[PDB]
């Protein structure tokens, strides 16, 4: 995701990334929004389903 | 310097259309803090979100406001949050040219920078001869020894002249020596039924003329006094009279509460209370300035300084309101409660 | 909920811009109606164009704000109109969260909300002494029995005190028990000439000194009394002694007309006649709020809701001007001849 | 036509955002300044730039603003400059259709025509009672020849009634044939203390009654009164008794200083001095006007042009302040020496 998210075919957007080196902490978007919420926490599954 | 105080009105009247998380903004507004929030957490090293949802990421927004506010004002409030430290860097933010600000905002500003480097003629609020050591009795006969008139002060806005029969005389005196007026609108009438200085009623006929700089005016009406001309007074009459001359209003380059528009609710909205941990904060905050930190000044401030640090409180305020801050705040212990206008009134010392 | 309003607000604004057929738009209106217009016409199923030119256009538009108007209100205004009807749907279309509102509006609803929801000290309008349902003359001497300093009302904001040779006292006892001030602003001065219990004039001589909470005051000069400290007169002079106190202002928490920026000129926007159309519009519209049909309140109002109200009608009235709407409504007969301020002052019961 | 005015004031706040020259513009301003610039340039062949530098091209945006700013005042100032020449196809500007004008723009001018046209109710500034040519002494017992009841004034807002033992009788006559009231709101209060025809203190007992149109009213308390019910007063007491009745405000369809929105504050920014350029600037233009050219109005105005015109102004002179401008003028010598509250003084004749 994280790579593919950052592979930019198109003209590219502004990517803020986190102090954590972890994938998906940057906040790509005019308008930011947080990658970080598609990680993956078992205890919560923030990123996938459900 | 203008361009900064405009910059710093438009980010934080810009964080308070953040009424909810998902509602869609006028991209305006998102173009705007783009690049404001960019160049902001590049200087001071903060994590401002253009979304906030959490809290810390709303006070994080909050405290930049306030960076800003501060800034824009020219203010340095030192140690009074734990949780807060001030970011002199802020200025730099507000300088960068690639921030715009509103058209709103500018002619805000041009408003206070304009009034505020210059005078202008502005009905004064309160009476004319409200400076007055003494004053006397309304409708009480008073002749001074040797005077055949005898002006004398009677109220905040009044005085009454004792003629005798056949006396006159210049009264323009007792006026002049205080203030500055340019022009004093007066209104005089005939106190048809006075006292005399034994108790007795005396009647004051028909007759009795004023008239200013020489023109003759009627009773009853509006007159425009430039102060400097001749206050004449005359009693052609047989008999003792008394007539009233009121000083409706007067215009002076004094300062009033109608300098800026509805400047009178910017500074209620400051001085409202909301809750402790703002009471606190706006106190904290005048108490950097020639404001009282929580009563409304008596006199109108006149300084450039003055009035654009009550606008940016003002919003600051409202910003306030809208993000529902919460943070901690030297001597000040929040009651967690609803509050109450009990609560309130206490708040203040 | 407030976004809601804000919206309406910003709709309603946004068609006050169509003032001519051919005219371009601002690109923010043509960005909110273009939206606003599409959803509305998708639950109400009415006829909205972006640009009326024939008059059942115009009206359809004006029946539009009129919805959003009341729901941004909680107002259902009943039957009122044969050509008009109210759906209650159009709240649905203002909560969606689609619909854009502008920056002006949002800080508008913020500020409303804001002191609103809290308290703050102001300016009261009227005299202190407003309430009370005995006076005294104005200069006269008058001693209570058996009482040395006798304090005693004498006009709206004015009292006197008769102090005998010699005497002294407290006197706060006469402000107290009345209102809830928070500061009452002082300004003292020596009845020079005054009469007696029988008529005779009578002069107080220098010396008579009033002391706040122990501090010695001048005469002439405001002063910040807290309405708790101990106000004492004391008259070491070897006659009869009498000295006016005004109370040229109160601060206090109740609400004024200047808790929201030129309150007053909307509620004059909102109560003025235009013609009967409006005028019974209006009336109908606040005989379901608790504010006065067709009267200003006597009492500025405290609560969001009646502020709201005012401002959304205010703005309402404005898009009322504009559009040129004609339509019926139940007990409204309109007199075509040229309206004039006669017929306009019989509209008002 | 309002159209027009509202793109003049559009034209002139969208200049007001140049306080400086690299800063970026609010996209939307660069769309408003690109045609309207583009369209002035080529109906008047001035060389006006979007983004001013030097001082002539500074100059130059000024006297467009001007020229619009007459153009939709409907002005005419003549020849009174050297350096200006006011073209007046600049309405033909300001006609042109693909110009576009702010929402804030349409809803002020909408405002102005839209009160400026209808009446309705205002508070009213000062006393009932200020237009009288007679006044009598308050607190002071008058019995008119063969009357047991004798009304009669005794300041701006007070009258005090005269009552012989077991008297009664209609009040109401002495208010009437004044002005045109919609509403007089009322307070009486009892004169416990006051003078009689002789010097003697009389006391008025507790007893008397005030009745407004049947129903009987409390003392110190407001009443509505329409002007046209029966003031009944009633003294069931076996002695003389004197009561106060005030008018604490009256409502009437005259005009006030609150018809638009901070109409006081914009007024103030243009009878503002500045400099002497602006000063003579503004005062040729009032000349042209039924408004006073220096002064602020004793009444404020009534007529849309009037209106139109102020806030014209004082946009104007916001614009003057950003661009600071600098012209010859007919009759008019600059005073460079830093300017004091003394030289502004001095200019207003």
């Amino acid at each position: 995701l994280n790579d593919y998210l950052l592979y930019m075919y198109n003209t590219r957007v502004q990517v803020n990334y986190g102090p954590t080196g972890e994938p998906l902490d940057f906040q790509i978007g005019r308008n930011q929004y947080d990658c970080n919420v598609f990680r993956a926490d078992f205890a919560t599954g923030t990123g996938y389903n459900g | 310097m203008d361009t900064i105080a405009a910059r710093a009105l438009t980010v934080m009247r810009a964080c308070a259309t953040l009424q909810e998380a998902r509602i869609v903004l006028e991209a305006n507004v998102m173009e705007i803090l783009g690049i404001a929030i960019n160049r902001y957490n590049g200087l001071t090293l903060r994590g401002v979100t253009m979304r906030p949802t959490s809290l810390a990421q709303r006070n994080e927004m909050f405290f930049m406001c306030l960076d800003m506010m501060l800034s824009a004002a020219g203010i340095n409030v030192g140690p009074i949050s734990p949780d807060y430290t001030q970011h002199m860097a802020t200025i730099g933010v507000l300088a960068t040219p690639e921030i715009p600000f509103t058209t709103e905002a500018a002619n805000e500003i041009a408003r206070v920078t304009g009034e505020t480097s210059t005078w202008g003629p502005a009905r004064q609020p309160y009476g004319f001869f409200l400076e007055t050591e003494e004053t006397f009795q309304p409708g009480r006969w008073f002749m001074r020894a040797a005077q055949a008139a005898t002006a004398v002060v009677c109220g905040p806005d009044m005085i009454q002249v004792s003629l005798n029969a056949g006396a006159r005389g210049d009264v323009q005196q007792i006026f002049q020596g205080r203030n500055d007026p340019m022009m004093i609108y007066l209104v005089w009438r005939r106190i048809e039924n006075f006292a005399m200085a034994q108790g007795n009623s005396q009647q004051t006929q028909a007759g009795v003329t004023v008239s200013v700089g020489g023109v003759d005016m009627r009773a009853g009406r509006i007159i425009a006094w430039d102060g400097q001309a001749a206050l004449h007074v005359r009693n052609p009459t047989q008999q003792n009279a008394m007539v009233q001359i009121q000083v409706v209003f007067y215009i002076s380059m004094d300062k009033t509460l109608n300098q800026y528009p509805a400047l009178t609710a910017e500074i209620f909205n400051v001085y409202s209370f909301r809750d402790h941990t703002w009471h606190g904060l706006r106190t904290a905050i005048r108490n950097r300035t020639t404001l009282p930190n929580m009563l409304p000044p008596i006199f109108p401030p006149n300084d450039r300084d003055s009035i654009l640090t009550l606008l940016l409180l003002s919003t600051l305020a409202d910003v306030y309101t809208v993000l529902r801050p919460e943070f901690a705040m030297h001597g000040v212990n929040p009651m967690p409660g609803p509050l109450t206008a009990a609560i309130a009134r206490a708040a203040y010392v």
